[PDB]
């Protein structure tokens, strides 16, 4: 069944949660991350439903 | 593991001046206003002249403790020509710079350091950022936070500097507004 014959193989039994994790570059920089991620950089898509899918009214047709 | 030290007394200080408002500029550069925020700075040192009191109220907002020296264009004459403020283990002196002749001479600034007997000397008037060490002493010039005009330099870059002091070691951060984005450099200095 499972790729690993061993029954145990979990690195962490429980996960943790947090509100936000802002990073600081220097004094006076409450920025988000000052990360290079911008419009020029494209992120890998990973959404099931989005603008790519549209809906039509069955009664209208 | 164990804590490296019992308690921490590190404190960040903001250094800037030569805004020349409203004589040559009306306010600080847009992105810089976003960089500065209240509750983040505990000490503010100002060298260049405000000169209008309106700018003084803005500096008071970023921090309650603010130290300013009279510049050659300050309206209020109640400012001190020069002042020495101690910040933790560092003894810092403060002066505009128009009293140092020649205006941006390092030898003249060093001669002033002896009389003041300070570990760090802050001064402006030249509107040119400058952070270097000389004979076991440190000299810092924030320049013009508003890139105020200056007949001696046709290309002025607006910038301000933050100094982080954990104890006998200090790290200074300089923010220069080059192009639309703001660039920052890191310089570290320690009594040893
Ligand atoms: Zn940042």
């Amino acid at each position: 069944g499972p790729l690993g014959s061993t029954e145990e193989d979990l690195e962490d039994a429980e996960d943790t949660v947090s509100a936000a994790d802002p990073e600081f570059c220097h004094p006076l920089c409450q920025c988000p991350k000052c990360a290079p991620a911008q419009k020029r950089l494209a992120k890998v898509p990973a959404s099931g439903l989005g603008v790519n899918v549209t809906s039509q009214d069955g009664s209208s047709w | 593991g164990s804590p490296e030290f019992g308690t921490r007394d590190r404190m960040l200080v903001l250094v800037l001046g030569d805004l020349h408002i409203p004589h040559r500029c009306n306010s600080l550069p847009a992105k810089f206003k976003k960089l500065l925020v209240p509750g983040k700075i505990q000490h503010i040192l100002c060298t260049g002249n405000l000169c209008t009191k309106e700018s003084y109220d803005y500096l008071k907002t970023l921090a309650g403790d603010v130290h300013i020296v009279r510049g050659d264009f300050d309206e209020n004459l109640n400012y001190p020509e020069q002042k020495v403020v101690t910040v933790g283990q560092f003894k810092i002196g403060l002066i505009h710079g128009h009293q140092v002749i020649p205006w941006g001479d390092m030898a003249s600034l060093a001669l002033l350091q002896r009389q003041f007997d300070v570990d760090i000397l802050i001064s402006g008037h030249t509107h040119k950022f400058e952070a270097f060490e000389h004979e076991n002493k440190f000299y810092i010039n924030p320049g013009s936070a508003t890139g105020a005009y200056n007949a001696l330099e046709t290309n002025i870059i607006p910038s301000f500097v933050l100094m982080d002091i954990q104890a006998s070691t200090v790290v200074t951060y300089v923010y220069q507004l080059i192009g639309d984005d703001v660039k920052v450099e890191r310089i570290e200095y320690k009594k040893s």
